[PDB]
RNA sequence: UAGAGCACUGAUAGGGCUAGGGGGCCCACCAGCCUACCAAACCCUGUCAAACUCCGAAGGGUCCCAGGUGGAGCCUGGGAGUGAGGGCGCGAGCGAUAACGUCCGCGUCCGAGCGCGGGAACAACCGAGACCGCCAGCUAAGGCCCCCAAGUCUGGGCUAAGUGGUAAAGGAUGUGGCGCCGCGAAGACAGCCAGGAGGUUGGCUUAGAAGCAGCCAUCCUUUAAAGAGUGCGUAAUAGCUCACUGGUCGAGUGGCGCCGCGCCGAAAAUGAUCGGGGCUUAAGCCCAGCGCCGAAGCUGCGGGUCUGGGGGAUGACCCCA
RNA sequence: UCCUAAAAGGUAACGGAGGCGCCCAAAGGUCCCCUCAGGCGGGACGGAAAUCCGCCGGAGAGCGCAAGGGUAGAAGGGGGC
RNA sequence: UCAACGGAUAAAAGUUACCCCGGGGAUAACAGGCUGAUCUCCCCCGAGCGUCCACAGCGGCGGGGAGGUUUGGCACCUCGAUGUCGGCUCGUCGCAUCCUGGGGCUGAAGAAGGUCCCAAGGGUUGGGCUGUUCGCCCAUUAAAGCGGCACGCGAGCUGGG
RNA sequence: UCCCCCGUGCCCAUAGCGGCGUGGAACCACCCGUUCCCAUUCCGAACACGGAAGUGAAACGCGCCAGCGCCGAUGGUACUGGGCGGGCGACCGCCUGGGAGAGUAGGUCGGUGCGGGGG
């Protein structure tokens, strides 16, 4: 995804939020800058975008850069973005977290239960080159109690994941219900 | 549970860690005014949640009650409260959230995260997850 | 109710401050343990006391893993 | 550097004792008095507590 | 310490993992296998703590150096009064995140400034520290429609409640403003004419359960179209209806979220009222700007006194601060 | 002793919590030597836990007693005088 | 264990409704005030009940508030005195309405009733028991309302408590 | 001036854990033995003495590695002296000066002073 930038010095950032400039930070091993996307814009962005996928960011050097977004702070009180970071990326490996797509309803889904997700992305050593959109994930052969870790997963070419082989990446669990209540508030 | 004894009552100033983001779950429940929320009214909106959806997704509970709530008999100086007569509370400061609901479509998570506000001494808003994560 | 108790405060901490001229033997920092350590011309007592042996002026000293030492850096 | 004029026009009443002796420290009388002195470090020092109660020149 | 943090002490929700416990198949040689149970330890996710801290400010404290001649400071000594305090702002405990409550800390004003202007009135809220005189002058807070000094001032918005003239969850097609989403001249939104169906009477329970009590759920066919179904209704139907398509029509229209002012929620005791009268493109609310009134504050002029300094051999007395 | 106590000292309430009215001729002085708790493995009686060996294990042990501060580069354990 | 730990003697407990003096609203009891936990009423949510059906009628778990009748908290005027319960006389005000008037809904055929809304104008009985307030009861009624006024009212009365 | 090793101090984890490689000529360790000095609550394990032969295994020196530990910005926010405004409040906002913790980018398998032997 592509987003327009612009440079930033001593300006007040609160005077910035005050027009609708969201201020932020551009970095690398290298590079550091201070800049401020359109706050509007860059909500449009990263609600597509995210920390999954990789944006150009466009300063009015017609300098174009292969950014991901590193993190957002927000304003604790009524959720909001109020400064970002991004890390320019290069060629070389690169960990970051990653999409994933649970595919397949599961045993328990089936006969009524639910889908843990405990996650949604993996952090995972990578190439510029490689950015999988996704990782989908055959979770179908799940029962109500069982769990899918990292040890199973489709790590597409040249992505090793940079957390652990025991991490668990989603489960099945009971679903909550009024019988239960009987038995809860009794004992 | 086992801590020790009762505690001083401490103020609630500025939301500063009062607050989050949606961890599990497909939607949320925020506090926009600080409170001291009592076991009694969180307990109040789970099974209320549940009763709504009967055989139901999964709800989580981000806060918990750990400050004990003292209380006079009806007297006058001698001592403190015995306490914990409502027995005890979460501080619960603006951003907040509370409660987690999965496994089940908006409509659902809309009116049961709302009827549950309807317990809560605040008010309060329901989130859908924007994005926004780390 | 049995809680009334407590015992009068006991006034401690460090007594004089770095770059501060000092008498013959005047106590420099009371401890509750080893806060800190001795040093040049800077013994110790039985309560920890920190006291100058010589003239001149304090001066701390972080050293780590060690400890915070004090002692005065004398002159005549 | 240059003198500074500095004239009283908010009352010190009711205003902490700290600022209550800076302005006897920077000459400060009574109420819309002037006060012409020099700029020092120290000079300055005073004048800034007392601002919300004087109004400084430059000569 | 505020903050923050979870590395210690503890607390904690969810999941992984895994000792011990529960309960079944399988047993007696004791062993094993399950477990939409209970759960130590360990891990990841997420979090709490006055008496928890890997960390940690603003700030405060003290020494040195400098400014600082002030009803400053230090030393000896004569004389005291005071040892009920009070309110306000802030930071805590107690209290019920009650009290013109209480108890400390920092500050402040009343005390003793119930002297002066503002706040209708009112020790301590805002303004200001009264030596005396003046039918002079500038301003402070506050205020400038009349009671009542001074603008019915200028410009741009908002409010229709007398809101303003002082109540909460919660509510609602009040009104104004910004934003995103989708529909529409290949005809939208509304209304309005026609169908709105077939196996089906969906499967399961129930005396009964025909889209339509409760439980489980995701077919295709005639088609341009009609949901294993929206709400009523019968004992159960049919029914009417939205959904749904096509025509009439002719231009806009539906929703989500943010902001400003207002509406409901709103019941008391001698007569009413925002001080009053009155006020509606304001005499209200928000933004901007020029002017003016307004104290015992400040300036002008005169006098008193005390201190300091300068003139006075001279005292006396004279000038000045 | 700790908190309240607002990072100097201090600081209140019929505020929150706990101890003291002793003990030791060695539990004292010094010289020399020595380093725990705990976790895993191996071991006849033992047996979760005696004692033995291995490895890992910076202080979570210990310091007569409450708590805090300190602390193995000893204040901790042993010995000679 | 001078432990009441800065320790009055070497050497010491009760009681007063028979009581008294000096003082205090610096400090209780009454009342007022502030507060509103308790109290009274209203409201938000709607699990659920009512064959069906969340509000005809009802409402778990929890939430917000009004009022200032009760119980209470505080100790502010009043201890050179503000007489305290009940009754009696005379009342007057509120309205959260007991009756009569008006109205929507109804699980309203009619009659009767349920419930909410409007509405103080006037009305709101006599006796037994007890000091009683309160309450139970007898016989009636259109009804036998609640509450404020120092729990109105002792320079008006009574004086059972 | 330089390099190797030895003894010692300093900053006090960017020096550490682990992994891999490396040197015994000098140095150091281990190794030989325990008559003597001296020593084990028992053991020459340890400390101690005499001393070639063997060895670089262990220990240690050096170096490469980041997986763990450790260091870790910038920007931004919390909070906050001093000044001002708002809500009944529980609270909130503005100005001026200060400004973290966490997390991110990234860094690290150290640096250096004196003395002595060795080319
Ligand atoms: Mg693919
Ligand atoms: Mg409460
Ligand atoms: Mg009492
Ligand atoms: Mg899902
Ligand atoms: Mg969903
Ligand atoms: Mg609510
Ligand atoms: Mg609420
Ligand atoms: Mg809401
Ligand atoms: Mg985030
Ligand atoms: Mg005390
Ligand atoms: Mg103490
Ligand atoms: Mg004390
Ligand atoms: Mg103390
Ligand atoms: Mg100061
Ligand atoms: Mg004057
Ligand atoms: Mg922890
Ligand atoms: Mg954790
Ligand atoms: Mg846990
Ligand atoms: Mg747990
Ligand atoms: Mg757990
Ligand atoms: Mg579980
Ligand atoms: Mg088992
Ligand atoms: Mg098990
Ligand atoms: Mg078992
Ligand atoms: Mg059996
Ligand atoms: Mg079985
Ligand atoms: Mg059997
Ligand atoms: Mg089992
Ligand atoms: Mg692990
Ligand atoms: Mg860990
Ligand atoms: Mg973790
Ligand atoms: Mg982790
Ligand atoms: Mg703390
Ligand atoms: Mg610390
Ligand atoms: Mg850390
Ligand atoms: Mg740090
Ligand atoms: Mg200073
Ligand atoms: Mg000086
Ligand atoms: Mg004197
Ligand atoms: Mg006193
Ligand atoms: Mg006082
Ligand atoms: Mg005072
Ligand atoms: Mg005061
Ligand atoms: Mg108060
Ligand atoms: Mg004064
Ligand atoms: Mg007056
Ligand atoms: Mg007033
Ligand atoms: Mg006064
Ligand atoms: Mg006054
Ligand atoms: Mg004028
Ligand atoms: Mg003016
Ligand atoms: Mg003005
Ligand atoms: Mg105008
Ligand atoms: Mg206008
Ligand atoms: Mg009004
Ligand atoms: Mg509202
Ligand atoms: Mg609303
Ligand atoms: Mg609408
Ligand atoms: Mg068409
Ligand atoms: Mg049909
Ligand atoms: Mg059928
Ligand atoms: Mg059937
Ligand atoms: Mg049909
Ligand atoms: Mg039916
Ligand atoms: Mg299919
Ligand atoms: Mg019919
Ligand atoms: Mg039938
Ligand atoms: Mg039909
Ligand atoms: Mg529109
Ligand atoms: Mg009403
Ligand atoms: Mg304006
Ligand atoms: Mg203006
Ligand atoms: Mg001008
Ligand atoms: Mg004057
Ligand atoms: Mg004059
Ligand atoms: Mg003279
Ligand atoms: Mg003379
Ligand atoms: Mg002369
Ligand atoms: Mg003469
Ligand atoms: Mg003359
Ligand atoms: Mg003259
Ligand atoms: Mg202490
Ligand atoms: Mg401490
Ligand atoms: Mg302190
Ligand atoms: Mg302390
Ligand atoms: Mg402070
Ligand atoms: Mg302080
Ligand atoms: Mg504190
Ligand atoms: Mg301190
Ligand atoms: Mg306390
Ligand atoms: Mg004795
Ligand atoms: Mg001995
Ligand atoms: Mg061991
Ligand atoms: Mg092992
Ligand atoms: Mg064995
Ligand atoms: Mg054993
Ligand atoms: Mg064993
Ligand atoms: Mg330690
Ligand atoms: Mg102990
Ligand atoms: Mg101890
Ligand atoms: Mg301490
Ligand atoms: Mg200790
Ligand atoms: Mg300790
Ligand atoms: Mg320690
Ligand atoms: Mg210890
Ligand atoms: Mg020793
Ligand atoms: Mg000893
Ligand atoms: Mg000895
Ligand atoms: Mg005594
Ligand atoms: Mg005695
Ligand atoms: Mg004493
Ligand atoms: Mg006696
Ligand atoms: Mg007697
Ligand atoms: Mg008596
Ligand atoms: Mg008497
Ligand atoms: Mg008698
Ligand atoms: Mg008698
Ligand atoms: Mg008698
Ligand atoms: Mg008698
Ligand atoms: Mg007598
Ligand atoms: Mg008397
Ligand atoms: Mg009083
Ligand atoms: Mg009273
Ligand atoms: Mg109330
Ligand atoms: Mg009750
Ligand atoms: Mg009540
Ligand atoms: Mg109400
Ligand atoms: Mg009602
Ligand atoms: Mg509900
Ligand atoms: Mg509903
Ligand atoms: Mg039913
Ligand atoms: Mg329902
Ligand atoms: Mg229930
Ligand atoms: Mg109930
Ligand atoms: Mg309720
Ligand atoms: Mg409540
Ligand atoms: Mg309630
Ligand atoms: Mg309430
Ligand atoms: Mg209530
Ligand atoms: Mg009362
Ligand atoms: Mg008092
Ligand atoms: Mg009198
Ligand atoms: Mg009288
Ligand atoms: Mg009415
Ligand atoms: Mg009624
Ligand atoms: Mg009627
Ligand atoms: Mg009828
Ligand atoms: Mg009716
Ligand atoms: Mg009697
Ligand atoms: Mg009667
Ligand atoms: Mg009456
Ligand atoms: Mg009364
Ligand atoms: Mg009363
Ligand atoms: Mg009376
Ligand atoms: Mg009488
Ligand atoms: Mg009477
Ligand atoms: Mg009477
Ligand atoms: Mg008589
Ligand atoms: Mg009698
Ligand atoms: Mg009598
Ligand atoms: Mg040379
Ligand atoms: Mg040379
Ligand atoms: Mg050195
Ligand atoms: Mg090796
Ligand atoms: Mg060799
Ligand atoms: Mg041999
Ligand atoms: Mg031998
Ligand atoms: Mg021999
Ligand atoms: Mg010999
Ligand atoms: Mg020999
Ligand atoms: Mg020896
Ligand atoms: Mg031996
Ligand atoms: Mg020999
Ligand atoms: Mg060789
Ligand atoms: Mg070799
Ligand atoms: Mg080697
Ligand atoms: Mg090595
Ligand atoms: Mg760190
Ligand atoms: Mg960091
Ligand atoms: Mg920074
Ligand atoms: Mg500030
Ligand atoms: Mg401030
Ligand atoms: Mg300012
Ligand atoms: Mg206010
Ligand atoms: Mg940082
Ligand atoms: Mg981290
Ligand atoms: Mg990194
Ligand atoms: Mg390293
Ligand atoms: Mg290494
Ligand atoms: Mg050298
Ligand atoms: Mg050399
Ligand atoms: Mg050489």
């Amino acid at each position: 995804y592509r987003l327009k930038a612009y440079y930033r010095e001593g300006e007040k950032p609160s005077a910035l939020r005050r027009a609708g400039k969201l201020p932020g930070v551009m970095y690398n091993r290298h590079l550091n800058r201070k800049v401020y996307v359109d706050l509007v814009e860059f909500d449009k962005v990263f609600r597509q975008a995210s920390i999954h996928h990789v944006i150009v960011l466009e300063l009015p050097d017609g300098q174009s850069l292969p950014t991901l977004v590193r993190q957002v702070n927000l304003d604790k009180r009524r959720r909001r973005p109020e400064h970002v970071d991004f890390f320019v990326l290069s060629d070389e490996p690169v960990e970051m977290y990653v999409p994933l797509r649970f595919v397949g309803t599961p045993a328990g889904v089936r006969a009524g239960g639910v889908l843990q997700e405990i996650h949604r992305d993996i952090l995972v050593k990578v190439s510029p080159r490689n950015i999988p959109e996704f990782i989908e994930v055959d979770v179908s052969g799940l029962e109500i109690g069982d769990s899918l870790h990292a040890s199973d997963l489709k790590l597409p070419p040249g992505v090793e994941l940079a957390v652990s082989p025991e991490e668990t990446i989603a489960a099945v669990v009971p679903p909550e219900d009024v019988e239960k209540l009987a038995e809860e508030a009794a004992a | 549970r086992m801590k020790y004894r009762k505690q001083q009552r401490g103020r609630l100033k500025g939301a500063t860690k009062g607050g989050d983001y949606v961890a599990f779950g497909d939607f949320g429940l925020v506090a926009l005014e600080p409170a001291w929320i009592t076991a009694q009214q969180i307990e109040a909106a789970r099974v209320a949640m549940v009763r709504h959806f009967r055989r139901g997704g999964k709800i989580f509970i981000r806060i918990f009650p750990d400050k004990p709530y003292t209380k006079k008999p009806l007297e006058v100086r001698m001592g403190k409260g015995k306490g914990n007569v409502e027995g005890y509370v979460a501080v619960v400061k603006p951003g907040r959230v509370m409660f987690e609901v999965a496994g089940v479509t908006e409509e659902q998570a809309m009116e049961a995260l709302r009827i549950a506000g309807h317990k809560l001494p605040i008010k309060t808003k329901i989130v859908r997850r924007d994005a926004y994560d780390e | 109710t049995k809680n009334g108790r407590d015992s009068q405060a006991k006034r401690l901490g460090v007594k004089r401050y770095e770059g501060q001229v000092v008498r013959a033997g005047n106590i420099l920092v009371r401890q509750r343990g080893t806060r800190f350590k001795p040093g040049k011309n800077v013994g110790m007592g039985r309560d920890f006391t920190l006291f100058a042996l010589v003239d001149g002026v304090v001066e701390f000293q972080d050293r780590g893993r060690l400890g915070r030492y004090v002692h005065v850096r004398p002159l005549a | 550097m240059p003198r500074l004029k500095v004239k009283l026009v908010k009352s010190p009443i009711g205003y902490p004792k700290d600022q209550k002796a800076a302005l006897k420290a920077l000459g400060l009388r009574r109420l819309q008095q002037e006060r012409v002195l020099e700029d020092t470090p120290a000079i300055r020092g005073n004048v800034e507590k007392v601002a919300h109660l004087v109004r400084v020149e430059v000569v």
